[PDB]
């Protein structure tokens, strides 16, 4: 699962 | 290859605004998943993250400094900017920018080499205007010999470090 | 709140050929759904920090096989074996689990021979000198520029 921004 | 370069004013008087620029090449910050952070290493301390800006202009800040920081970008000139308001001696540091690209992990893949900013200690503007021209000129010309002696100590210190190496070669 | 990274040692004096180990302990877990958001970077004087290890144990391309990362949860370590001249550097850990991103305070790895290694060491002295002189120059520009600005205003 890509992390597009920060880990959420 | 991908290069990032920080630029700044070098020195800055206290209470002024710090304007930093990260000039990059080899990629576009408009590409989906790209982002750039600003980071700093204060004098005698460890590194500290300041802010990050994503390809879609989403901005994240260090909560301890948020009220002082403004990150922004101009993708038409491949530039990222940082503004720090009301600087003091705690803002003397080497400032770095670094890229992160979308992945399943989260890491900076490329950094700049950094730019050093010194926040100046003591020089009251109204006080120095009250000085006469001769006093100002005398102090200025006196500053050169002192800086040169400090630099020469460094040069001698490092020439003696080169000698054991140069002999073994 | 913030994840604090405690990195040790601050300074590591090692012999060429030995094992060097650098430790990072996090104040809370940096794990995130099957990945561990802990990085190790190397920094030479005047050069961009270089990524060595990401996700705790993954080696980045172009990194010598002498470097390895390990750890889980809160305890991480960077291992360099055997130590070579090119490994004299500053090293730091970095977590990406929570904002704000945070860094270890750094480990300065110093040494206590081929011509290539001796030239690398000779070359390595110049950016350190340049950094020390630049600090001197900026300190004195702090004193000169207010004076020059006072004269120009007059």
């Amino acid at each position: 699962m890509p992390i597009w921004k920060f880990p959420d | 290859q991908v290069t990032l370069k920080e630029s700044g004013p070098g020195i800055l008087q206290p209470s002024q605004t710090l304007s930093l620029t990260c000039s990059f090449s080899g990629f576009s910050l408009s590409t989906s998943g790209m982002g750039v952070s600003w980071i700093r290493q204060p004098s005698g301390k460890g590194l500290e993250w300041l802010a990050h800006i994503f390809w879609d202009d989403d901005k994240r800040y260090n909560p301890s400094l948020k009220s002082r920081l403004t990150i922004s970008k101009d993708t038409s000139r491949n530039k990222v900017f940082l503004k720090i308001t009301s600087v003091d001696t705690a803002d003397t540091a080497t400032y770095y920018c670094a890229r992160r690209v979308v992945a399943t992990d989260w890491y900076f893949d490329v950094w700049g080499a950094g730019t050093t900013v010194t926040v100046c200690s003591g020089s009251d503007y109204e006080f120095l205007k009250s000085w006469t021209v001769e006093d100002l000129q005398k102090r200025l010309l006196a500053l050169d010999p002192m800086m040169e002696q400090e630099i020469e100590e460094i040069r001698q210190k490092y020439q003696s470090k080169r000698q054991p190496i140069l002999d073994a070669i | 709140r913030d994840i604090v990274l405690t990195q040790s040692p601050a300074s590591l004096a090692v012999s060429l050929g030995q094992r060097a180990t650098i430790s990072c302990r996090a104040s809370e877990s940096v794990e995130y759904y099957g990945t561990t958001l802990m990085q190790w970077y190397q920094q030479k004087p005047g050069q961009p920090p270089k990524l060595l290890i990401y996700a705790a144990s993954k080696v980045e391309s172009g990194v010598p096989a002498r470097f390895s990362g390990s750890g889980s949860g809160t305890d991480f370590s960077l291992n360099i074996h055997p130590v070579e001249e090119d490994d004299v550097a500053m090293y730091f850990c970095q977590q990406s689990r929570k904002v704000p991103l945070t860094f270890g305070a750094g480990t300065k790895l110093e040494l206590k021979w081929t011509v290539e290694d001796l030239q690398k060491r000779l070359l390595a002295l110049d950016p350190m000198m340049e950094q020390e002189i630049e600090e001197i120059r900026q300190k004195y520009q702090c004193k000169r520029q207010p004076i020059l600005d006072a004269i120009e205003a007059k």
